[PDB]
């Protein structure tokens, strides 16, 4: 291809250290695949909040 | 030899008729196989099974 | 299967006289009823140039065969330019001997009638207007199958047909409005509006209805023996000058 | 029991004489050279004999007696070559019938086949049922692959009608010769099974009415720019109206302007000299029934077309059923319009010639084909 392709990846931190990258990559890939871009990121920050569920 | 030749001619005609019938049956069975293995319902259930497996994997890892 | 050939008649004549000469030349007996019929018996005609005198010269013979059975339906009017004509069916020799007698006795001029396109349109309009005994015109419908047969270079387009089903015909008739002429006010403007093919100028060959009639350019094939009054009225109106 | 090329069938000699008399002399020379190089019978010593024969200007009868009486049928491969060269020579005799290649959900699958490994696979699939022989060559002008599939029976071997399957190079539409016997379904089903090799392909037929030549079916439904436009949109399939952006602007249709005629929109046709206006009227008919500018026949001759117009007035579905016939339908329609019998202001697009050789209905102003 020759169009400028974009890349989206996320990373977490529990204060102590970074989390594993394979499960976070699979989770963000599946969440973007299932919801979208403008909706998937809201869901991933809502699940990284995790105050209730 | 003459009467058995007439008998074998009649039986060979019956055998050729059964051979044509088995040819038609083979063609019908293989056509049903090729229509069932590439049908829309098979691909639809395949995609739905793949989506259910991906959803249960995502739900397990998110939990 | 009664193919009605059509011939013309030059001079107005009565038929009550001279029929005994046909009986003497034929050694048979024929009945010639005098029906003073009149088209659209509804009172919007003025009772002027609307009546005709019909002479159904039947041949009351043994009806074991239909090809030898031949009627002779006539028509006349004492107001138009060409007053009379006839139409005959069958394949008998009696048709030839009676046209011989008609040429010999009264001294008239006979010629076959060729059809136009608008004449065929008016015949398809008139062959479905059914007359009932309650002095009104109820209109049946038929899944008509039009036909064309043009001649082009290298026989490009040989023949092509326009077929309209019955419910579609009734829908076009009820959507146009209440009129006694569907096939010249509704369908032909609809075909011109949706296709651009003006069927008045295209070469017609066989306006065929749904097994009921078969209008051609040289004859009319029907299923029953009798022919309606408006059909012969339109035919007699067509051959005027 | 898959028959090889060295087997000879039992056919009448005079019909092969009649077939081989329909070919020129140089293709007969090429056929003799190739057959003697591959099989022979009765090196370069016998080649100069025909080289001297064709130099003297002999007729075709003495050389066809030469080829039929130095080999005395020849074999199955020689008959396949004769019949395929006869197909190349006169293409107006055959009759093709197209069929699409679907798979999976319904997305079309390009065939992308190779001529080497496909032939032995098709033969080893067909040999488990009947006696068979296949033969596959490339058309010299058009980029297609014509495969001649021949079958036999045992009352030695009575031949069948040869069945042709034409593969285009990069299209999901596969043409086969028009037949409906059980051997035709067997050959088409066997090809549908052996062309796949990774995931299964089915052959839903896209048309029911046959079409005549291979150039016509290639221009209609093969890989081509004319594959969908085909009618009044024939200008977009050749791009004769615009130039590249790197061209001159002085010779541009925006700057030069095209001579046009004012259309009429009132009903001024049913009430019926100036040769410039006559030339512009003929140019208008040429625009509507064809591209920009013999002389009546279209690009492709279409045999049979049956339309259906299902309009809707005051919630009543009013159907009509147009049917056509003849050699070239839309050319004769352009001729009938040229004699001022059809008002070209009210000729719709589907009648004009677009989606050619497709007999389908119309439901509210947009064409769709029939199965």
């Amino acid at each position: 291809c020759f169009l400028p392709m974009s890349k989206i990846s996320i990373a977490l931190w529990k204060g102590g250290e970074r989390f594993n990258q394979i499960d976070l990559d699979e989770i963000c890939y599946g969440l973007i695949k299932e919801y979208g871009v403008k909706t998937g990121l809201k869901e991933i920050c809502n699940v990284c909040l995790f105050p209730d569920m | 030899i003459n009467v058995s030749n007439n008998e074998l001619c009649y039986q060979l005609k019956q055998v050729l008729a059964r051979k044509e019938d088995l040819n038609q049956q083979i063609i019908s069975v293989r056509n049903e196989i090729q229509e069932l293995k590439a049908g829309k319902d098979w691909h639809d259930l395949q995609n739905e099974q793949a989506k259910l497996n991906d959803k249960v994997k995502l739900n397990k890892r998110l939990n | 299967p009664y193919t009605w050939k059509f011939l013309g008649i030059s001079k107005q004549l009565s038929l009550e006289n001279g029929i005994a000469k046909l009986n003497q030349l034929l050694n048979l007996e024929v009945d010639l009823d005098i029906q003073t019929i009149r088209v659209p018996s509804d009172p919007d005609g003025g009772t002027a140039a609307d009546e005709y005198i019909r002479y159904e010269m039947r041949l009351d013979i043994s009806n074991l065969d239909e090809g030898t059975y031949s009627k002779f339906i006539f028509l006349g009017n004492s107001k138009m330019e060409v007053p009379m004509f006839l139409c005959y069916c069958g394949t008998d020799n009696r048709n030839e001997v009676v046209l011989q007698w008609l040429k010999a006795e009264y001294g008239v001029i006979m010629w076959p009638i060729k059809f136009e396109q608008k004449t065929m349109i008016k015949l398809a309009d008139a062959s479905i207007v059914h007359v009932t005994k309650e002095n009104i015109e109820q209109i049946t419908w038929f899944s008509s199958k039009l036909y064309f047969e043009p001649e082009t270079q290298d026989k490009n387009l040989r023949q092509f047909s326009i077929e309209i089903p019955r419910e579609s015909c009734e829908g076009l008739a009820l959507g146009y409005g209440n009129t006694m002429h569907p096939y010249n006010d509704a369908i032909v403007p609809y075909i011109y509006n949706e296709t651009g093919m003006a069927v008045e100028r295209l070469p017609l060959t066989s306006v065929i209805l749904a097994g009921h009639t078969k209008i051609m350019r040289e004859s009319i094939v029907t299923s029953t023996r009798s022919l309606r009054n408006r059909v012969l009225a339109v035919v007699l109106q067509s051959i005027q000058f | 029991l898959r028959l090889e090329d060295n087997y000879v069938p039992t056919s009448d000699t005079l019909v092969v004489f009649k077939q081989l008399m329909k070919l020129p002399v140089t293709v007969l020379y090429d056929l003799t050279l190739s057959w003697f190089a591959k099989f022979g019978g009765s090196i370069y010593l016998l080649t100069e004999t025909l080289d001297l024969l064709i130099e003297k200007g002999v007729r075709r009868n003495v050389i066809v007696n030469r080829i039929l009486y130095v080999y005395w049928g020849l074999n199955v491969f020689q008959l396949a070559e004769i019949d395929c060269h006869l197909m190349i020579s006169k293409p107006e005799k055959f009759k093709w019938l197209p069929s699409k290649a679907l798979r999976g959900d319904g997305k079309p699958y390009v065939v992308k086949l190779q001529p080497a490994k496909f032939i032995e696979n098709l033969q080893t699939d067909l040999a488990k049922i009947y006696h068979c022989h296949v033969y596959m060559f490339k058309h010299p002008s058009l980029p297609v692959l014509i495969t001649r599939i021949q079958l036999f029976d045992s009352n030695p071997l009575i031949s069948r009608r040869p069945y042709y399957v034409a593969f285009p190079l990069n299209s999901p539409i596969i043409f086969h010769s028009v037949d409906k016997d059980i051997y035709a379904r067997l050959v088409l089903q066997s090809i549908s099974r052996t062309i796949s090799e990774r995931e299964t392909i089915i052959f839903k037929p896209v048309q029911k009415i046959p079409v005549k030549s291979i150039h016509n079916i290639m221009t209609l439904l093969g890989p081509s720019r004319f594959a969908e436009s085909m009618g009044p949109w024939e200008c977009y399939a050749s791009a004769n109206f615009e130039r590249s952006p790197l061209h001159d602007y002085k010779k541009h249709q925006g700057l030069t302007g095209k001579k046009v005629m004012v259309r009429e929109f009132d009903d001024s046709f049913l009430n019926d000299e100036e040769p410039e206006i006559r030339r512009l009227r003929l140019e208008k008919n040429m625009i509507k029934f064809k591209g920009s500018a013999s002389r009546y026949s279209s690009l492709v001759p279409i045999e049979k077309v049956g339309f259906t117009l299902k309009n809707e007035i005051n919630s009543r579905i009013i159907t009509i059923k147009l049917k056509f016939n003849g050699n070239d339908i839309f050319g004769g329609l352009h001729e009938l319009c040229d004699k001022n019998l059809i008002n070209i202001d009210k000729v719709p697009g589907w009648l004009a010639g677009e989606n050619g050789s497709f007999s389908g209905t119309i439901m509210n102003g947009d064409f769709q084909r029939e199965q």
